[PDB]
RNA sequence: GCGGGGGGAACCUGGGGAACUGAAACAUCUCAGUACCCAGAGGAGAGGAAAGAGAAAUCGACUCCCUGAGUAGCGGCGAG
RNA sequence: CCCGUGGUUCGUGGAGCCAUGGGGGAAUCUGGGCGGACCACCGCCUAAGGCUAAGUACUCCGGGUGACCGAUAGCGCACC
RNA sequence: CGGAGGCGUAGGGAAACCGAGUCCGAACAGGGCGCAAAGUCCGCGGCCGUGGACCCGAAACCGGGCGAGCUAGCCCUGGCC
RNA sequence: UGAAAAGCUAACCGAGCCCGGAGAUAGCUGGUUCUCCCCGAAAUGACUUUAGGGUCAGCCUCAGGCGCUGACUGGGGCCU
RNA sequence: AGUGAGGGCGCGAGCGAUAACGUCCGCGUCCGAGCGCGGGAACAACCGAGACCGCCAGCUAAGGCCCCCAAGUCUGGGCUA
RNA sequence: GAAAUACCACCCUGGCGCGGCUGGGGGCCUAACCCUCGGAUGGGGGGACAGCGCUUGGCGGGCAGUUUGACUGGGGCGGUCGCCUCCUAAAAGGUAACGGAGGCGCCCAAAGGUCCCCUCAGGCGGGACGGAAAUCCGCCGGAGAGCGCAAGGGUAGAAGGGGGCCUGACUGCGAGGCCUGCAAGCCGAGCAGGGGCGAAAGCCGGGCCUAGUGAACCGGUGGUCCCGUGUGGAAGGGCCA
């Protein structure tokens, strides 16, 4: 019951611009190092 | 198909607006008016088959 | 073993906010006939009907 | 002077290959390359060193397990 | 490479690669298919021969274990 | 003990993306929010989806075989009226 | 096959019999099992190749929270 | 989670012949699904009445009291025969 | 004269010249192929045909596999199946019935805007071409004539009759409500851009309103200028109209 406007065509290989929601709040509230953390150091980080 | 055929308005190459219309009485005669999103309002014209 | 949404559904609009809801193009009428015209064409935001949109939901649950 | 042939519960490769039921009808579709007829190598064959992957100036035989998403997608884009 | 078809998550599609039934019909490493229908790029691999081990399958047959069965359940079949 | 993962951990959009903001948009007007009000895992259990899924129940369709001492036919060959 | 009615085709072939898909399919009928305790359904709506079926609406039950909000009654507007 | 069809009675319109234990809709009750007791002879839905279980207890509905069967063959005043 | 004439330029028409492309058809062979010979691997008849391989278009029950609706005081044949209006809905609203009735599946380019004016049929009385009924005069009138189209509502304190000027029958949108379980369909102040009718107090996001209507898929066109399966583009494709 309804046309549509979302079409995901004949394929399988998309690009990227990595949208991982991370929070300066978890960070500074209590799990960080106020200057250098980097994606690399975020394991524990609940944003990966 | 009856004296009722559907046309629509387009404006001086800077847009096109729509709406149906007819055929009967003054047939073709088709300037009209209307305003596109071109500029802020603007003539438009109409015609367009 | 895994069910997986009326993929179809997920596809044909059919969208969810993990909050607890979904929507489809207003889809009230539009993008079809319409020797309609204007003001009428005012209906293309988005929409959602409650109650019913459960089946939708659990069919989907797993991805979309 | 050799060889085969003849078997064999199931597994196995290729050969050829179907309606139901679903799609609450049903003709694309579906079950499916599934059931079954066959030929044949085994003790297991199958595949097995890349005109591959994949895009990072990267990997590196083939096979099987977990994951890869049931997403990427295939479609009277419907059952599936 | 033209159409006639198989594969493949592809059911006809902008639909690629391998694969063949018809007609055409060649290149030796400036070679030639492959990433993007296709065109200009870079990149990739080296095709149209050959051999086999090892890790998943299978259960005739043997051994063993069973919040698996007791004679109308268990294999139907515990014994000419 | 094995730490490829999948679920959380903002999301808003067809996307480009932006980002707790956001798409429409030239519109300061609405809808997805923001709002954590943490889930995530193990179990036990009401419960669907696929699998025959309370149980036995049909006309029949399809595959491979089984039979002319079944029966009718036709062939060969004696006999009897 | 068939001096053909739809005949006979291992004792009832209008499309044989055994095994197989398969435990086909079955909105239709049957059948649907210890005790006791609470509540208490509807047997109507809406569109449906549905119409003895079904999706959503109406009524029910168990759990959270609101917690004086309810049928009905008094009274006073403004509706028939 | 279950019914997705049901009937009866009263009133109000259809219809039908203003016929039917007909069928259409609505207000109510109903009966199923409790509606198992009284009851009217006995009778799912007509008047009474809600049965958690006892009583060799008493008051009552409806509707009853010559008898068959609990209860005045009461009293009072008539009118039919 | 519409043109001017030599001799040198290019370019055409041509019914005929010639040349490259290719379409149509008529003749014994011949060696593949077929039948072949008649007692031999050599002869004979046919032979570029049709046999035959593949692709082409078309006849085509002979065959196959499906389907050929629901309602309805049985089935079928008959009716009928979407929407508006009136009755019965019994006075809120709101409900069957093979219950009564009766319309629509158009359009109106200007019946779409606004400013300015006007104001019925019909009764009567008097009148040229009349002449039951035009056209004009004279009175009278809960407005019963009127409003494309059916009914019903409304309603000339006109939505109705006439003139002027004009496009909003605008995009962006809407708060908050009608009804409805679904989706529907429907009502709308006000903010923005932008105009149009008056000088303006303001009306205009189609009509006087209740019927002229159709999901979803699929695909088209006018965008856009979002995506592109290494990158540039592109087949192709996402949202708008």
């Amino acid at each position: 019951r309804s046309t549509t406007l979302m079409r995901l065509p004949k394929r399988g290989m998309q690009g990227q611009v990595p949208g991982e929601i991370k929070r300066p709040r978890y960070q500074g509230v209590n799990l960080k190092d106020l200057a250098r953390f980097e994606g690399e150091v975020t394991p524990e980080l609940l944003v990966r | 198909r009856i004296k009722l055929l559907l046309e629509c308005t387009e404006c001086k190459r800077r847009n096109y607006a729509t709406e149906k219309n007819k055929r009967n009485t003054p047939n073709k005669l088709e300037l009209r008016k209307y305003c596109p999103w071109c500029r802020k309002h603007t003539v438009h014209r109409e015609v367009k088959i | 073993m895994p069910k997986m949404k009326t993929h179809k559904g997920a596809k044909k609009r059919v969208k969810i906010t993990a909050s607890g809801k979904v929507v489809a193009m207003k889809t009230g009428k539009r993008h079809l006939n319409w020797q309609k015209s204007g003001k009428e064409i005012r209906q293309k935001g988005r929409k959602f009907v409650l109650a019913k949109p459960e089946a939708e939901r659990i069919k989907l649950l797993l991805p979309y």
